């Protein structure tokens, strides 16, 4: 049932700073009042990290981009435009590949041999009759077979109605594969926020364990469409899109200094071998 | 079991994949020849067996 | 073993100090925080002629 889309404006890609963020509690010990030296793949500070902005003003960006060593993702959102990741090696059947997608009902993460489209799409439709929105078109992959994992969290419902001004919500994710073990760690934040990541420190917190055994080498996102009568054409041309925006970087194997507080909460963090000032400041541990 | 594989697994990690694996230079565009296994091979187990 | 202000993430099940040596732990049975102080403490000296 796949369409390939047609109307596209293309751009160079566009980068930003990663300001003090990708950092993650090592491990589920708590700690507290206390400066902890662990090493670990982090996503280095003041990083630059590429930067897609899906909009129509129409400019959207689902790529195929490498899965090095574990990826640092976030996204900014204000009407759940993000939905979803595939990751694998050539997401093409002949090997197995994790999707993960949230289609508003059913948070569902799966490791089966999908046969993905050219561009994986989701499409919600707008309502002239009532002021009501939902989501009609899922079209990820053609086929699955020799599926091996899955999981359906509780059914769900949750607002995909469009809404417009600044964006609302910053959703953090690091994913990452050890030993067959597709570990996801997230954090949710509040933001009043228009057009690049937020500064500040956020720790993220475990979410899961994923036990997949998949060899990850690539991923992709997962964006949703609005279609509506204000859009006209066939399937692959017929639609607009939301306003949002996400981020990619890439951990590498650092050493942190991680600030544990009288709650156990990460406040901040030392990028060992940063700069000369870091590697001071981790050898004094302060 | 899989006897042939262009390389070591990774600790934990399931390969399930079925492609003909090219022991040769040549390309074999997917099909069985020389040079050209299928990695799967399978176990006689009989009773009578060591 | 007392009771503790502890605030344990759903994940948390022991807390540790710099030394690595458990301080606290979640009850199994009852979703409480305990703290874990060694009994022994202090010191002693003998007099003697
Ligand atoms: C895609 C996989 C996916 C993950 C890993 C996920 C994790 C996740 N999201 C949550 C909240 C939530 N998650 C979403 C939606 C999203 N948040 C996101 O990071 C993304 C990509 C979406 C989809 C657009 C919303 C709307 C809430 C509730 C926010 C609220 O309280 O209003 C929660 C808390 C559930 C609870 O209340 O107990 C978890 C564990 N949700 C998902 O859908
Ligand atoms: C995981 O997948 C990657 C990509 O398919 C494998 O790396 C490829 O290995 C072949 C071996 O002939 C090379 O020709 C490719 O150039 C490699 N590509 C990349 C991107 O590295 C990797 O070997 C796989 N790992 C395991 C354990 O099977
Ligand atoms: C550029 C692009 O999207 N090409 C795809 C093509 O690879 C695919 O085989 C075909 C089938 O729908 O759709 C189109
Ligand atoms: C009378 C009318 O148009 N009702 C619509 C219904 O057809 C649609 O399925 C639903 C989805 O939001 O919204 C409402
Ligand atoms: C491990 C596994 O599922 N293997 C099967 C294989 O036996 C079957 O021939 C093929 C086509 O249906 O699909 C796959
Ligand atoms: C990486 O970030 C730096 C910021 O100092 C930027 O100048 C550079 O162009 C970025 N990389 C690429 C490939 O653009
Ligand atoms: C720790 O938690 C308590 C809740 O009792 C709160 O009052 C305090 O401000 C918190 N500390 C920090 C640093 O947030
Ligand atoms: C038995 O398990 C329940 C948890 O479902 C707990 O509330 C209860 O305290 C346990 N029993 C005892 C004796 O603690």
């Amino acid at each position: 049932q796949c369409v390939n889309l047609t109307t596209r404006t293309q751009l160079p890609p566009a980068y930003t700073n990663s300001f003090t963020r990708g950092v993650y509690y090592p491990d589920k010990v708590f700690r507290s009042s206390v400066l902890h030296s662990t090493q670990d793949l982090f996503l280095p500070f003041f990083s630059n990290v590429t930067w897609f902005h899906a909009i129509h003003v129409k400019r959207f960006d689902n790529p195929v981009l490498p899965f090095n060593d574990g990826v640092y993702f976030a996204s900014t959102e204000k009407s759940n435009i993000i939905r979803g990741w595939i990751f694998g090696t050539t997401l093409d059947s002949k090997t197995q590949s994790l999707l993960i997608v949230n289609n508003a009902t059913n948070v569902v993460i799966k490791v089966c041999e999908f046969q993905f489209c050219n561009d994986p799409f989701l499409g919600v439709y707008y309502h002239k009759n009532n002021k009501s929105w939902m989501e009609s078109e899922f079209r990820v992959y053609s086929s699955a077979n020799n599926c091996t994992f899955e999981y359906v969290s509780q059914p769900f419902l949750m607002d995909l109605e469009g809404k417009q001004g600044n964006f609302k919500n910053l959703r953090e994710f690091v994913f990452k594969n050890i030993d067959g073990y597709f570990k996801i760690y997230s954090k949710h934040t509040p933001i009043n926020l228009v057009r690049d990541l937020p500064q500040g420190f956020s720790a993220l917190e475990p979410l899961v364990d994923l036990p997949i055994g998949i060899n990850i080498t690539r991923f992709q996102t997962l964006l949703a469409l609005h279609r509506s009568y204000l859009t006209p054409g066939d399937s692959s041309s017929g639609w607009t899109a939301g306003a949002a925006a996400y981020y990619v970087g890439y951990l590498q194997p650092r050493t942190f200094l991680l600030k544990y507080n009288e709650n156990g909460t990460i406040t901040d963090a030392v990028d060992c071998a940063l700069d000369p000032l870091s590697e001071t400041k981790c050898t004094l541990k302060s | 079991y899989r006897l042939f594989r262009k390389s070591n697994l990774k600790p934990f990690e399931r390969d399930i994949s079925t492609e003909i694996y090219q022991a040769g230079s040549t390309p074999c565009n997917g099909v069985e020849g020389f040079n050209c296994y299928f990695p799967l091979q399978s176990y006689g187990f009989q009773p009578t067996n060591g | 073993l007392t009771e503790s202000n502890k605030k344990f993430l759903p994940f948390q099940q022991f807390g540790r100090d710099i030394a690595d040596t458990t301080d606290a732990v979640r009850d199994p049975q009852t979703l409480e925080i305990l703290d874990i102080t060694p009994c022994s403490f202090g010191g002693v000296s003998v007099i003697t002629p």
